[PDB]
RNA sequence: UUUUUUUUUUUUUUUUUUUUUUUUUUCUCCUCUUUUUUUUUUUU
């Protein structure tokens, strides 16, 4: 099932001492995706909060414009939101605690049209860094 | 030395006993032996009997710099030891098997619970902090050691008085009891220990049993609950074997029995504590009974201290003064001089050559 | 009117040891509103 690979972290503690902590991560073959289109139900089943298919379109902030713009992604007129979890992690990490809980409330709510993705835990969606990189192009 | 060996008549009749559900002492299945503290007289000190087992507990704290990180804390030693006058076995460095096992069930129980409260011992950080110490001693061994060091532990951390201190602006300032009274600690829950015992092969148990029951068991099980209904750990042990019932009824087990335990344990306390606030006497002297033939008190006794005078003199007037033979000393070389009987020559040259 | 023979429970004991509580992370963080700030006085 399964697929082990390894993720390597800088971390700096209080006392200006960095180390290369390495921790792991495990794929899986099917992410739920939380649609109401997906092909085949079974497989994920779909038990959670799902969409009902009425919108033109769907948009997905990369990752800034839900750092910053979020205050706009509220509306109750706005429909089909899906979240990248690549870009709820850089908030987290990124934006303390207050943004998060906003975010994390407008996720655990069945007002709007909000859903959140497994992209980082999907088996052919992650892919590795490379020679020459940056948070942001990764990203 | 070692400790007297265990006969085959002995074995059969314990096992005997146990199969018919009656023990040596009288006591049935489900009870402890009845438990006898007595307090000192400078805080956290304290001799907890259980049957006929005595723990020494004294606890003891002292002003550190706190390390590098944790620099809002402080530090909890802890030190059980074992007296060689506890029992013939027990040998200064020859039991290394038994301590390692101790130390760890009473520092897992008392540090990982988070009964104590290490937050509130800071004066500042970076700089001095309190560092208590407990010891812990065991005087006689007569089976269930680990039930006698943690009520002595409990009662010993919750007799404690601390000193006390002034901090404004930068500027430190230590007290005493006469400057300022001694200040207690703070104590969130108590940890008390329990033992079980299982008799051929997970048959039968006993509750807390003594040195002869210890010897002819399979193995033990220990479970160390706080009050309320909070369990804080449990180490399997011994030669054991077992089920998933039976985990539940000791844990049931362990709940009355640390309940009836602490429920002792504040009686006692309160107790000392009007003893102490009344104004009588209190220590370890007027704890020894006077209805009993091995017991002997004295009030004090001006001796005759009428005559060291004269004697002294005397006997410093009536022997012989120093001698006045004095001795030279010679001069060598500078750097070394001799005095003695001396040497003929100078020094040596050419004895050989 | 049916003689004679076919062994049995391993030998051993008179070995030295000079340590010591723990142990190892988690980020920056919008404190709302009559004010200067009142003040002697006496009964505790």
């Amino acid at each position: 099932m399964l697929q082990k690979r390894e993720k390597v972290l800088l971390l700096r503690t209080f006392q200006g001492r960095t180390l290369r902590i390495v921790r792991e991560h495990y794929l899986r073959p099917c992410v739920p995706c939380h649609s109401p289109l997906c092909p085949q139900p079974a497989a994920c089943s779909h038990d959670g909060k799902l969409l009902s298919s009425d919108v033109t379109h769907y948009v997905i902030p990369d990752w800034k414009v839900v750092q910053d713009y979020l205050e706009i992604l509220e509306f109750p007129e706005l429909k089909g939101i899906i979240f990248m979890q690549t870009a709820c992690q850089a908030v987290q990490h990124q934006r303390g605690r207050r943004q998060y809980n906003k975010l994390r409330n407008l996720l655990k709510d069945a007002r709007h049209d909000c859903i959140l993705f497994a992209n980082e835990f999907q088996q052919c969606c992650y892919l590795p860094r490379e020679r020459g990189e940056s948070m942001e192009k990764w990203q | 030395m070692k400790e007297t060996p265990l006969s085959n008549c002995e074995r059969r009749f314990l096992l005997r006993a146990i199969e018919e559900k009656k023990r040596l002492d009288g006591r049935q299945t489900y009870d402890y032996r009845n438990i006898r503290i007595s307090f000192g007289t400078d805080y956290g000190c304290c001799i907890v009997e259980l049957g006929k087992t005595r723990v020494l507990g004294q606890v003891s704290c002292e002003l550190v710099s706190p390390k590098l990180n944790r620099a809002t804390e402080g530090i909890l030693f802890f030190n059980l030891e074992l007296s060689q006058m506890a029992a013939p076995a027990f040998e200064p460095g020859r039991q290394s098997d038994l301590l390692v096992k101790l130390n760890r069930l009473m520092e897992r129980c008392l540090r990982n619970s988070k009964c104590i409260d290490t937050e509130s011992l800071c004066v500042v950080a970076g700089e001095k902090v309190w560092q208590i110490r407990v010891d812990l001693h065991l005087l006689n061994h007569d089976g269930n050691i680990i039930d006698a060091a943690s009520i002595a532990a409990i009662v010993a951390l919750c007799h404690f008085r601390r000193p006390d201190v002034s901090v404004q602006g930068d500027e430190v300032t230590l007290y005493t009891p006469e400057e300022r009274d001694p200040v207690p600690l703070s104590i969130h829950h108590m940890p008390i220990c329990v033992s079980f015992a299982f008799f051929q092969q997970g048959t039968y148990l006993l509750v807390d049993p003594n040195e002869r029951e210890e010897r002819v068991m399979d193995g033990l099980l220990v479970i160390a609950m706080n009050k309320h209904r909070e369990i804080c750990t449990i180490q399997s042990s011994g030669g054991i074997m077992l089920l998933k019932d039976q985990v539940l009824r000791c844990s049931k087990i362990a709940g009355v029995k640390v309940a009836e335990i602490t429920e002792l344990i504040l009686k006692a306390l309160e107790n000392d504590q009007k003893v102490r606030k009344e104004g009588g006497k209190f220590g370890f002297a007027e704890s020894i009974a006077n209805q009993r033939i091995t017991a002997f008190k004295m009030e004090k006794a001006p001796i005759d201290t009428s005559d060291v005078e004269e004697k002294a003199e005397e006997i410093i007037a009536e022997a012989e003064p120093p001698s006045e033979v004095v001795s030279t000393p010679v001069l060598w070389t500078p750097g070394t001089a001799q005095i003695g009987e001396g040497v003929e020559n100078s020094w040596g040259d050419l004895e050989d050559s």
